[PDB]
């Protein structure tokens, strides 16, 4: 196991097979695969110089037109990640850990539900826009501070729940129009729109050269265990690689901070963008440092994250 | 082939002096006897002739433009698809153009031009008739109707250059069929 891990950390083309091996059943969409691969492992959350914990996790949300392969990732995470709870979203307090009574003392206990079931994992919510207002403000109360609060029968109890929301949303009309902004098309309020590190917009049209390849891949997949789907390496070493990169704990330098202030100015020159998107790209930097297994981070690997933010 | 190409003239024109026009250079371009007989045997000159009669109505207008002039017009239709009448200002073009540019570099080195220079490219585009003014009756029929339009002081000149509401001559969806896929802006023809 360590003979496979030391062989896999000494090469140079690991990340390029990792972005095409995190979802081998999906044709195209390297940016969505990049965010899904960097959304499994987080970083630098630890402790603030004062005494309060910060949001060191990566929030990933996918949007686009109907009949795409964006739910396939949703079906992959839950079939591969052990710390992964999937919910239908439309058919959903439960999300933010509901309260149920016990008759001994007529006392309450807090069921995790979708929100607290996973620990250092990915909670994936399909159909995020057909949910109500109560579970979405419970998600917002669970997201401002990495904790969830339950107030019932006179007692108040809050607890540390760490989750990475994988939100699958759709527009109000389904078809994504390039006419306006993301806010009027997503149809949800600003606060619940905030604390999200990366948005993935997928638009489709008639482009025959990649479309014929996609349809051929779909009809070639429809057979008994085809080799077409096959990745460059299996998940057997990828699980221990995820765990080995998880126990690494890397840190930033001065050149990265000097390039980061100019990158935040470049992201704010496009203008909403505030401190939360800066925190999202800071948290994605140590995740890509852990994925490439480099300790002290250089700004050239943060340049790919800058290009990923520019691509969105 | 001569009998083949006469069939085409029967189809679209069905008029003899159109075809009669084509033969006049074909029989004067020969210099010896035997070349002329091959010319009416080949009729390849009729291809070159129908090439030249076609070469700058609308398509060869489009093929004979540089990289920027395509890129302005490609943005000019993607604004034009949004509004209901299809009209679009110069600021909506430029803004759209800038947004389009802010996508090519981020997916990879292309000189984004200024404001003060696109006007020089915008001048040729309106006199290449790829755009029209919104309410502009082009040619009057007779003299005294044109003379009644000359005395009339206009309002569109009284709003500035960058706000004359220019509309579209060549629609966005038809650009995809003519622009080859080898060009980088082919992803922008379709929305």
């Amino acid at each position: 196991e360590i003979n496979e891990l030391k062989e896999m950390v000494k090469d140079e083309h690991i990340y390029d097979k990792l972005v095409r091996s995190i979802a081998p059943a999906v044709f195209g969409h390297e940016a969505v695969k990049k965010g899904i691969l960097l959304q499994m492992l987080g970083g630098v959350h630890k402790s603030t110089v004062e005494g309060i914990k910060l949001r060191g996790d990566i929030n990933i949300c996918v949007v686009g037109d109907p009949s795409t392969s964006k739910s396939q990732f949703l079906k992959y995470v839950v079939g591969f990640a052990p710390r992964s709870v999937y919910t239908s979203g439309k058919a959903s307090a439960g999300l933010t850990a509901a309260v149920v009574r016990d008759e001994e003392g007529g006392d309450y206990t807090i069921e995790a539900g979708a929100l607290m079931l996973a620990d250092n994992g990915i909670c994936c919510i399909d159909e995020f826009d057909k949910m109500d207002i109560s579970d979405q403000v419970a998600i917002h109360e669970a997201m401002e501070q990495q904790t969830i609060s339950i107030a019932k029968a006179g007692i108040h109890a809050t607890l540390n729940a760490r989750t990475s929301i994988l939100a699958a949303a759709n527009p109000v009309g389904g078809r994504y129009n390039r006419k306006l902004s993301l806010r009027g098309n997503l149809n949800m309020t600003a606060p619940i729109m905030s604390r999200f590190d990366l948005f993935f917009v997928i638009l489709d049209d008639c482009n025959e050269k990649i479309d014929t390849e996609l349809a051929s891949h779909i009809v070639d997949l429809h057979m008994k265990r085809d080799e077409a789907i096959e990745p460059p390496f299996s998940a057997e070493q990828l699980r221990r690689y995820i765990k080995y990169a998880r126990t690494f704990k890397p840190i930033l330098t001065k050149e990265a901070r000097s390039y980061l202030v100019e990158k935040y100015k470049e992201l704010r020159k496009d203008d909403r963008i505030t401190v939360r998107q800066l925190e999202s790209m800071i948290r994605l930097s140590e995740a890509i440092a852990r994925a490439n297994c480099v300790d002290e981070i250089t700004p050239s690997f943060i340049a790919e994250a800058y290009d990923l933010l520019r691509q969105s | 082939n001569l009998n083949r190409h006469i069939r085409m003239n029967f189809e679209t024109f069905r008029s003899l002096p159109t075809l009669k026009n084509s033969i006049i250079p074909l029989v004067a371009t020969s210099k010896n006897f035997g070349s002329l007989c091959t010319a009416i045997k080949s009729c390849s000159f009729l291809d070159i002739y129908n090439k030249n009669q076609l070469s700058n109505n609308l398509t060869g207008r489009l093929q004979s433009l540089s990289d920027l002039e395509l890129a302005i017009l490609i943005s000019a239709a993607r604004v034009a698809l949004r509004a209901k009448d299809g009209s679009f200002n110069f600021n909506l073009a430029y803004a759209e153009y800038e947004k389009m540019i802010k996508a090519i570099n981020s997916r990879i080195t292309i000189k984004l031009w200024l404001k003060k220079d696109v006007k020089n490219v915008w001048e040729n585009l309106v006199q290449l008739d790829f755009f029209t003014e919104k309410s502009a009756v082009g040619l009057r029929d007779n003299a005294t109707a044109a003379f009644y339009a000359s005395n009339y002081q206009f309002q569109g000149t009284m709003i500035p250059f960058d706000l004359r509401s220019y509309q579209m001559q060549i629609i966005l969806q038809e650009l995809r069929r003519i622009i080859p896929k080898s060009n980088m802006y082919y992803s922008w023809t379709q929305l």
